[PDB]
DNA sequence: GCATCCGTGAGCGAG
DNA sequence: TATAATGGGAGCTGTCACGGATGC
């Protein structure tokens, strides 16, 4: 089923992204009835709440990396 | 409901809209104990309904004037969430920010790609928290509250303040935004070069990417704060780090106008 | 541009990982006040003043430099966050 | 805790009274001479909170000494004034009324 | 300097008084000069005549009158009150059947008055009322967009008087009349009108297969007073016909000249359109007792003859400047006055019943509140009442000759198609094609044409010359947009010998369409080419060479020029620059032939023929709406003889009566080290030195001292805990002494307000005891100079209670206004332009040593990058340099009108005459040719610029004649490898200066609800990081730098109090919390019956209010 | 922008949307910008 | 709609 | 227009050659400003589809 | 119609007076009902308007004092051909009225303006957007007040834990309460005049710490 | 299934 | 607290295109 970018933008699973777009009176009521939980998979959802966005230097791939000198490296090596 | 400078009061539209509902509720209460006929009670319960409609989403039946005087719709709960001006596009998906400034841009021929001209007085206020600290490690103030009182009035500005501001800015970068912000490269991270005079000095090659010219074009400055935000700005965001277009693969910083001609 | 940058994008799988490493290391040099540094004194980033040369204030500027020399170890799940925090505050008290 | 999910749903009249610290039975907002919130008014120190931090309406309770304590004379908890942005109230309707979003 | 003037075109009529469209229109509406019984029933006289008598007791209007101003013009400005005059109106209350009258003069309040220049005063703040354009009232037929051969008839009244009416033929052939958006058979109306099936078949029946659709209902042919009832119920539900309510709703819809009023214009438009005569501006008549028709049948006959094609039957344009009209300041106010009046009459009929029904004066039967507030509305809170833009004399003029299709009573922005914006063939001579706002407003706001005039019906007219035979009469025929269409009209450029047509073919237009015509077929001829373009556009010389889009900036940007302390009128002029100083008052003049007696900076006194010693004071250094400085400078000396019309004083920017916006600087056109890259501009410091481009600007600051609930507010020399360092310049009364210099952060006026409820923090009670001084009763409230502003204190105005001359707001004790003026030198970031729409920021001020020069040491004032020209296509700036080259040397200025002006040939010759003073001086002075001048004449000829083999003297000439000279480089001493174009150009310092525009914030004021920073320079607030800006961050994938703008840097309160604490201490920045504007959203949604809840990964709730909103 | 393989965690949508959107003001025997919107 | 109009007709029944 | 403007800007137009021009410029200027509201709109749609 | 109450509200409030009249009506009096209903309808509408027409609510007697003030000002305008002075009305308003009273009444009668009042002809700007928040402490203020508790804790270390605790207890730095000397004597073991003596000597030792160090000085404000 | 209605949107700066 | 009084009053207009619903 092909749909245009406005329909597909509203139709997005996440309703924080849908309601920041348009027809907010409408988005919110179908979302509210449905008791919709929003996983913040997307940018707009995250940007609203101030959370660190899922891309760039927030991407879970690169987000978690740790840096340490060779001094402290061999230092905790004992255990 | 707050008092402005002049002592006068300024109240939110939601208050005259809530007082309308409260009134029709508390008259409906009175009518029903007084045992009114069904033609009056019909009416009062119908009006209780266009009070609730004015409040939640107004303009979906007919639009309440605040008074007959202003034909301005009272701004309701729905009106506040939705719109260009609505709580969402205005407040949650973009904000006004704390460390930021604005000036007229002027041509930058001398500066290196990664650098740009920042007027003294802008750089002072943008880094003012960092400068109050640097004024404490060097001796120019006993402390912060003294250092701050020193920068408040403009005749109070010492030479060491300036030579200390240079000490702050070292290594740091700032962002330049010309709006329309059309694509990612419409904000670029440059390393600031403090200049005298009141305008911003932009580097020539990035002019084209921002769609800047100097017809009086103005640009905004922002200061990245965390040691993180710095790394982001300096690595990815730098003006000299993005030399091709993400759009097509083609070079974005190219020899522009005087430079093509010169060669 | 930022020095040795190309080699800094050759060091990582994703350009935004290098940024995390630069940002985290810079916060470590800040906390421990530069003493945990992997730089020998001649390799110190210096700042030109009125007085003469002084150490570069930007912990980021530093961190990028630390990196180009193989002195540093980055990756995912190297050490529990307990051990790392404490063993650095022991090694370099602040 | 950390926030991984955000859920939106219709609230029963009871879920609202849960949120609600008291009913506004009167329209008046401020008093005409002393500008102070009217009892059961739209702005009430009683319902929503004290105007000034940790200080009840009549001055009897002050500073930090009382965190969860509620004045007997005034009716105002003494807590950070910022609760006035948070606490809510209800108006209990004589006849049930539709929410125009579900009608229109 | 002697002025030689080009072009042989002769102007039959000079330009009309230019502020006339305001000056005349408002005088006509009032008639304050006219003796009360000679008042002609237009305007103010008309509202009274319409609204009165007031029926049932009959209250009747007799005459009105206008008294003298409460305060003279100046006083009104400083004192924040309106320039106006009392209006009293004489009424007589008549008794029904008693016969008794009581006649009293009622006071109607005050009405705002137009000053000499066509502007108003409102509260100390000049305003201009701006003429509006709209579809003229009348009868129009447009093709039905539904079907090709079908047409919709449109009947349009004056906008708020009466509804629009569409008459459609289709679908099924019956005539459908739409009113108040309800469609019914038009037929049903006709019966009510005293039409029967017979009278209709007569005149209308002639058109076959059409009339048949109308008479389809015989059942409707039954009776007038049944059909009246039937219709009344088709218009509104639930309302019982009552047979009283039918007639009153129908008459009040159509026949009441009170409720439904065609344009007096609209009246004529339809009389001419359908060829009938109207009795009044009504559609129909109430003539006793039946409804009698006027308008309806001849619009129906016209429609029906248009539907099936009949010759002579027109569709209409609606963009035609005969189908669109101008509502001016005089009509625009009369309207709001007609609405304020009929509300007052409503208040009469309500009190004509109740009360003493017997004891009523006219005085007690009338209340002005509906009328007073109704006018204060139009002037104060309206859209067409605009804050007067006088940056400078031209700004303020053009502002009057600005024309809006915008404003209530007309279009919004989403509403305007290409149609209304488009330049339409009748904008010729009438509206400007050039001067329109670029960007979002384009084709909506425009300037009126130069020679154009607005007539009584509010249609624009342009002058033409009657041409009879081959001869051209010197009589100027002023033609409506439509009546221009009947004739063939030649251009003014067409050749003439004496009064005779001198060519075998002349160029002319029939109905605006261009065509070539014999001297025999020419009915009229243009008055001048000047009649086409706005006043502004006419100040552009060589404009015949400049592309359209740039000329639009030429015009619009002249409105912007800042008045310079040494200002010059262009060495190249179009000739209008002298009279523009006149028409909008800039300069001062002599009233009768006379002789000068006194000379001052402050005043000039003249003795006339009369013997009467006449004093003219001079306005000195007065602040205008934008803060530019108005001062009139004396231009005559003690004992100088002056004829009527001679100049006594120069305007703010005028040079000996001519218009001086900018200065004439010497500009060389070359790239210079990329300092002029992309329309930036490079400057000889020689401009700063000798005070070119230096201009004066007063800013005004104001401060109030009220009566608090908690005490007084006092303006005093006494401010708590403040060093003498701070109070030094203050006088004894707390106001800064006159003539003191001020900086950012300094005290203008000191003030003490009584502190709020005092809860000094427990940290304060210890500190108070330690230092032994007691907490003072009054906070420091003192007004200060904002950052980036400052200057000299030129004046102080103090007002206390005990004021004989002004009104003081309730609770307000005393008000002080301090005036701070700054002389701004030109600087970097500042903006310059020229008359050709070339515009830039100033990038670099070079010393005079580094600056490119000539063989003699004389350096250029400006460097202009050639790159700016060819994409921009404005070549008149080139010709301004070329002619301006020679006028430098010959010591002369020129007048070269638009399209009839200097051709290059006559300019070349002027260059040849300049060259000789240039070179022949150096040749006599005992100096041959320079060794570099050769190396350049080398490459010049290699470029084909000079003829090889001629002498260097004849080669320097051929180069100079191309306006190019050998330019030596300031830095090397070696020449510039090519020859370069140099010459005098008129360039102006524009409004936008960095001193004003530069702002930077750290932390500061936050809006109440959002906690997010405020916007704008003087509320001191952070830049907007908008949706588009956030996308940039995201695209770059800068996560934290984004979370900053969203959290610590805006509304996350705890985050930002702690962020700033962290930097101060020298710590790395904290971990952001929830943006406070998010909690505003949750609680707004709960207020919307919507529960919103954050969640665990465990689906369990999480509290972001940290427990404050839960029990 | 680096002429090298994409770095994991790039925000590609917001990149693409911009790259498409920046020229839009320039789309002009032509259907132009609205043809694009139509699609 | 138009509660004024509807109330009037409700009044006109008695 | 069935008749073209003969003049270059170096020659300079005629009062009437000029007038004809402003038709083009005016209708082109209002196009440029009208598709500008539409570009930034389309733009905001695309950003919203594809953000996640 | 235009008095601050909507049509339907005026009708309903009027209907409520029609009911009051139906209960008070005595049919034995020959008057038609319309005569008696009319008085009660006009009374309930006027009570209603005076009650509900103001966001900032004003007492009924006070309402008609302000109204009388308006009509008197208006009469004086009709007479004087211009707006009257506070003192010109104060005379015309009879004995007991001065300019000060006419003024204060007017300020008390000032109605609040909507924060949503548009600024400019564009829809873009609102009035309440230009209104700052004076209540919540700016980052500067909050930073200063913390640096105060830090500077006071650094100067109370120079005192012994007893004499610093006499001061910490007596000025309310702990729990937010100020204890009388007899109480700091009951907690420490000292007599009331002995804790007034070790409070005075500790405050005096603080004064020397201050005159010597020059730290707490900048907090002078 | 086509006509037709309603409800929805329509890119920094200073005021 | 009483003469009789009994159904408003505004009328704002050169979008536009869209999709999804409601009607013939
Ligand atoms: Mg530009
Ligand atoms: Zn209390």
């Amino acid at each position: 089923l092909l749909m245009g970018v406005t329909k597909s933008a509203l139709s997005t699973k996440s309703w924080l992204s849908a309601a920041s777009f348009q027809n907010t009176t409408h988005v919110l009521t179908e979302a509210a009835i449905a008791g919709k939980k929003d996983e913040l998979i997307g940018l707009k959802e995250n940007v609203i709440l101030g959370r660190l966005i899922p891309a760039g230097t927030g991407s879970d791939f690169v987000r978690f990396t740790q840096v340490v000198d060779q001094k402290t490296l061999k230092a905790i090596e004992e255990a | 409901m707050v008092q402005v400078d002049g002592g006068r009061f300024a109240t939110s539209d939601l208050n005259d809209l809530y007082r309308r509902l409260i009134n029709r509720n508390n008259r409906l209460k009175k009518l029903l104990a007084q045992g009114a006929p069904e033609i009056i009670i019909r009416n009062e319960k119908r009006m209780l309904q266009e009070a609730v409609d004015a409040l939640l989403d107004n303009g979906r039946r007919g639009a309440p004037v605040t008074n007959p005087g202003s034909d301005r719709p009272l701004r309701s709960l729905t009106d506040i969430l939705s719109g260009k001006q609505g709580r969402f596009r205005q407040n949650l998906l973009g904000k006004r920010v704390d460390y930021s400034g604005r000036s007229v841009i002027v041509v930058g021929p001398q500066l290196k790609l990664h650098q740009c001209g920042l007027p003294k007085r802008m750089a002072l206020e943008l880094f003012k928290p960092f400068l109050l600290k640097k004024m404490e490690e060097k001796g120019i103030a006993p402390n912060v509250k003294a250092a701050r009182r020193m920068l408040e009035r403009q005749r109070d500005i010492k030479d060491e303040v300036w030579d200390a501001l240079e000490e702050v800015i070292h290594g740091k970068v700032v962002l330049l935004n010309r709006a329309p912000t059309l694509h990612r490269l419409g904000i670029q991270a440059f390393q600031p070069v403090l200049v005298e005079g009141q305008s911003i000095q932009l580097h020539p090659l990035v002019c084209e990417a921002f769609n800047a010219d100097f017809d009086g074009d103005q640009m905004a400055v922002h200061v990245p704060l965390s040691s993180f935000a710095q790394a982001e700005a300096r690595i990815q965001m730098l003006s000299a780090h993005n030399l091709l277009s993400p759009a097509s693969g083609e070079p974005l910083a190219k020899p522009s106008r005087d430079i093509i001609l010169g060669l | 541009a930022e020095p040795g940058i190309d080699k800094l994008f050759g060091m990582v799988d994703s350009k935004y990982r290098l940024t995390v490493v630069v940002a985290k290391r810079a916060q470590q040099l800040l906390r421990h006040g530069f003493k945990n540094t992997v730089l020998e004194p001649e390799e110190r980033p210096k700042m030109q003043t009125l007085e003469g040369l002084f150490d570069d204030p930007n912990a980021v500027t530093w961190a990028m430099k630390e990196l180009l020399t193989g002195r540093l170890v980055f990756g995912e799940n190297l050490v529990p966050e307990d051990r790392l925090q404490k063993e650095m505050e022991r090694l370099y008290p602040v | 805790k950390e926030v991984r999910k955000v859920r939106i749903a219709l609230a029963s009249p009871e879920k609202i009274r849960s949120w609600s610290y008291g009913e506004v039975e009167k329209p008046e907002t401020i008093n005409y001479r002393t500008l102070k919130p009217e009892r059961d008014g739209l702005f009430d120190e009683r319902i929503f909170g004290p105007i000034k931090d940790y200080e009840c309406a009549c001055g009897k309770y002050k500073r930090q000494r009382f965190e969860g304590k509620v004045c007997e004379r005034c009716g105002v908890e003494v807590t950070k004034s910022i609760v006035r942005r948070y606490r809510m109230g209800h108006i209990e309707l004589a006849t049930p009324a539709a929410h125009i979003w579900f009608v229109k | 300097m002697e002025i030689k003037r080009f072009g042989r075109i002769r102007e039959v009529i000079p330009l009309p008084p230019l502020t006339e469209i305001q000056v005349e229109s408002y005088r006509r509406a009032l008639q304050a000069d006219v003796p009360p019984e000679k008042r002609e029933n237009v305007g103010i006289q008309a509202a009274f005549r319409e609204t009165f008598p007031i029926e049932e007791l009959v209250l009747d209007f007799l005459e009105y009158r206008l008294g003298e101003p409460p305060f003279p013009q100046d006083e009104c400005r400083e004192k924040d009150l309106t320039y106006q005059a009392p209006l009293y109106a004489r009424l007589q209350l008549i008794h029904k059947d008693t016969g008794l009258i009581k006649e009293d003069e009622v006071f109607l309040g005050h009405i705002p008055l137009m000053t000499e220049d066509g502007s108003f005063i409102i509260n100390g703040a000049d305003r201009v009322i701006v003429s509006q354009i709209h579809r003229s009232p009348g009868v129009y037929f447009t093709p039905d967009p539904a079907r090709p051969g079908r047409y919709i008839a449109s009947i349009i009244p004056l906008p708020k008087r009466g509804p629009w009416i569409d008459l459609e033929v289709e679908p099924n052939g019956v005539v459908s009349m739409k009113v108040n958006k309800r469609k019914f058979p038009l037929v049903l109306l006709l019966r009510v009108l005293g039409y029967d099936q017979e009278t209709l078949a007569r005149e209308l029946g002639a058109y076959g297969e059409l009339v048949q659709g109308l008479m389809d209902e015989s059942v409707f042919a039954m009776r007038p007073e049944e059909a009246l009832i039937r219709l009344f119920t088709l218009l509104r539900p639930g309302d019982p016909p009552k047979r009283d309510k039918a007639v009153a709703y129908v008459y009040g819809l159509i026949a009441d000249p009170r409720r439904y009023d065609l344009g007096e214009a609209g009246r004529y438009k339809a009389e001419e359109k359908l060829g009938i005569r109207l009795s009044g501006r009504t559609l129909a008549r109430f003539e006793d007792g039946e409804f009698k028709d006027e308008v309806f049948l001849p619009t129906l006959r016209y429609l029906f003859a248009l539907t099936a094609g009949v010759p002579g039957h027109e569709v209409d344009d609606i963009d035609h400047l005969g189908n669109r009209r101008i509502r001016t300041v005089g009509e625009l106010m009369t309207d709001q006055f007609r609405v304020g009046l009929a509300r007052l009459a409503r208040g009469v009929r309500e009190r004509m019943l109740m009360g003493s029904e017997d004891s009523l004066t006219p005085a007690k039967l009338v209340n002005s509140r509906p009328l007073e507030a109704a006018i204060r509305e139009f002037f104060s809170r309206s859209q067409l009442s605009q804050f007067k833009d006088e940056t400078n004399p031209l700004s303020s003029l053009r502002h009057k000759r600005r024309i809006s299709a915008l404003g209530p009573g007309g279009l919004t922005r989403e509403r305007a198609g290409f149609d209304v914006r488009d330049v339409h063939r009748t904008h010729y001579g009438r509206i400007c094609p050039v001067e329109t706002p670029e960007g979002a407003n384009i084709g909506l706001i425009t300037s009126l044409a130069a020679y154009a005039r607005v007539d009584e019906l509010g249609f624009i007219r342009t002058p033409y010359r009657r041409v009879v035979g081959g001869v051209v009469t010197d009589e100027v025929v002023y033609m409506t947009a439509t009546e221009e269409d009947r004739y063939t009209i030649a251009q003014a450029n067409t050749p003439l010998e004496g009064n005779r047509i001198a060519a075998e073919r002349v160029v002319a237009r029939r109905k605006g369409e261009p065509v070539i015509v014999s001297p025999e077929e020419v009915e009229f001829m243009d008055v001048s080419p000047k009649q086409v373009f706005s006043v502004n556009t006419n100040l552009i010389p060589f404009l015949e060479h400049d592309d359209a889009n740039r000329a639009l900036m030429g015009s619009n940007m002249q409105t912007q020029a800042v008045p310079l302390i040494r200002a010059q009128a262009p060495v190249v002029m179009t000739g209008l620059e002298e009279r523009v100083v006149r028409d909008s008052l800039a300069a001062l003049y002599a009233e009768e032939d006379g002789e000068v007696a006194k000379v001052d900076g402050n005043r000039i006194v003249v003795r006339y023929e009369d013997g009467r010693l006449v004093e003219y004071p001079l306005r000195r250094f007065y602040r205008s709406n934008q803060g530019t400085a108005l001062d009139q400078r004396p231009r005559v000396v003690v004992g100088q003889r002056v004829r009527k019309g001679d100049l006594l004083a120069d305007g703010p920017a005028s040079e000996n009566g001519f218009l001086a916006l900018g200065q004439n600087v010497l500009v060389a056109i070359m790239p210079f080290d990329g300092y002029n890259f992309e329309d930036a501009i490079v400057i000889s410091e020689e401009l700063l030195k000798r005070d070119f481009y230096t201009s004066i600007h007063i800013e005004r600051y104001e401060i109030e001292a009220r009566d608090t609930k908690l005490g007084p507010e006092r303006i005093t020399r006494d401010i708590p805990h403040l060093s003498e360092a701070a109070l030094r310049d203050l006088d004894e009364e707390g106001v800064v002494r006159i003539g003191a210099e001020v900086k950012p952060g300094d005290i203008l006026v000191g003030r003490t307000s009584f502190k709020g409820e005092s809860e000094p923090t427990p940290e304060e009670r210890l500190l108070r005891s330690i230092f032994g001084e007691k907490a003072r009763d009054v906070k420091d409230t003192s007004l200060r100079v904002p950052p980036g502003e400052g200057g000299i204190v030129v004046r102080t105005v103090r007002l206390r209670r005990g004021d004989p001359g002004v009104e003081l707001k309730p609770g307000v004790r005393e008000v002080v206004r301090v005036y701070v003026a700054q002389k701004r030198k030109l600087q970097v970031g500042d903006k310059l332009a020229n008359r050709h729409g070339n515009k830039g920021v100033v990038a670099k001020i070079l010393p005079v040593e580094d600056m490119p020069h000539l063989p003699d040491g004389t350096p250029v004032d400006v460097i202009l990058n050639p790159l700016g020209v060819p994409s921009r296509m404005n070549l008149g700036q080139i010709l301004e340099t070329h002619l301006g080259l020679a006028g430098y040397f010959l010591g002369q200025r020129y007048i070269s009108p638009i399209f009839d002006g200097a051709k290059e040939p006559e300019i070349k010759e002027l260059l040849a005459q300049a060259f000789e003073v240039y070179f022949g001086k150096r040749k006599g002075e005992g100096f041959g040719v320079d060794k570099r001048e050769v190396e350049v004449l080398r490459r010049a000829e290699k470029l084909g610029l000079v003829t090889p083999g001629k002498t260097p003297e004849e080669q320097l000439k051929e180069l100079f004649l191309q306006g190019k000279v050998v330019l030596y480089d300031g830095r090397t001493g070696e020449p510039i490898e090519g020859p370069i174009v140099v010459g005098q150009m008129f360039i102006m310092k524009l409004y936008h200066m960095v001193e004003d525009k530069m702002h930077a914030r750290s932390t500061g004021p936050y809006s109440l609800i959002t906690q997010q920073p405020l916007g704008g320079k003087a509320q001191f607030g952070g830049q907007r990081f908008g949706e588009m800006e956030v996308w940039a961050l995201e695209a770059y994938g800068a996560a934290h730098t984004l979370q900053e703008m969203l959290t610590l840097k805006s509304d996350d309160i705890e985050g930002r109090n702690a962020a700033y604490e962290a930097i101060i201490k020298g710590e790395d920045v904290p971990e952001p919390s929830v943006p406070e504007s998010f909690r505003v959203l949750v609680k707004e949604l709960q207020a919307l019956a919507l529960d919103v809840q954050t969640l665990d990964e465990k689906d369990n709730p999480v509290d972001i209010f940290e427990g404050l909103a839960s029990k | 922008s680096m002429a090298r393989p994409v770095s994991i965690g790039e925000a590609v949508g917001i990149v693409a949307a911009q790259s498409i959107g920046e020229p839009g003001t320039q789309l002009t025997i032509t259907q132009g910008l609205p043809r694009v919107i139509e699609l | 709609s138009d509660p004024v109009r509807q109330y009037l007709h409700e009044i006109g029944q008695v | 227009f069935e008749v073209p403007v003969r003049s270059s800007f170096r020659e300079g137009l005629t009062v009437l050659e000029y007038f004809i021009s402003s038709h083009g410029a005016r209708k082109g200027g209002a196009d440029t400003a009208l598709r500008t509201a539409d570009s930034g709109y389309l733009t905001r749609k695309l950003v919203d589809v594809t953000h996640e | 119609t235009g008095r601050g109450l909507s049509f339907l509200d005026l009708i309903q409030e009027g209907n409520q007076g029609l009911i009051r009249a139906v209960e008070k009506f005595e049919y034995k009096r020959r008057f038609k009902f319309s005569t008696y209903a009319t008085w009660w309808i006009r009374q309930a509408i006027n009570r209603a308007i005076a009650d509900q027409a103001r966001t900032i609510r004003i007492p009924v007697h006070m309402v008609e004092t302000i109204n009388k003030l308006s009509r008197t000002a208006r009469q004086l305008q009709q007479e004087l051909g211009r707006e009257p002075t506070y003192e010109e009305i104060a005379e015309a308003m009879g004995p007991g009225w001065d300019a000060k009273r006419v003024e204060e009444t007017l300020k008390i009668a000032q109605e609040p303006v909507s924060l949503e009042t548009p600024i400019g002809d564009e829809k873009d700007s609102f009035y309440g957007d230009f209104i700052p928040d004076e209540h919540l402490p700016s980052p500067v203020d909050a930073a200063t007040q913390s640096l105060l508790s830090e500077e006071l804790e650094k100067a109370l270390s120079k005192l012994s834990e007893r004499e610093a605790m006499v001061l910490k207890l007596r000025k309310g730095l702990i729990d937010g309460r100020e204890h009388t000397l007899e109480e700091v004597g009951a907690f420490f073991g000292v007599t009331r005049e002995r804790i007034r003596q070790i409070e005075n000597k500790a405050l005096r030792k603080l004064k020397y710490h201050e005159s010597r160090t020059r730290k707490l000085r900048d907090f002078l404000d």
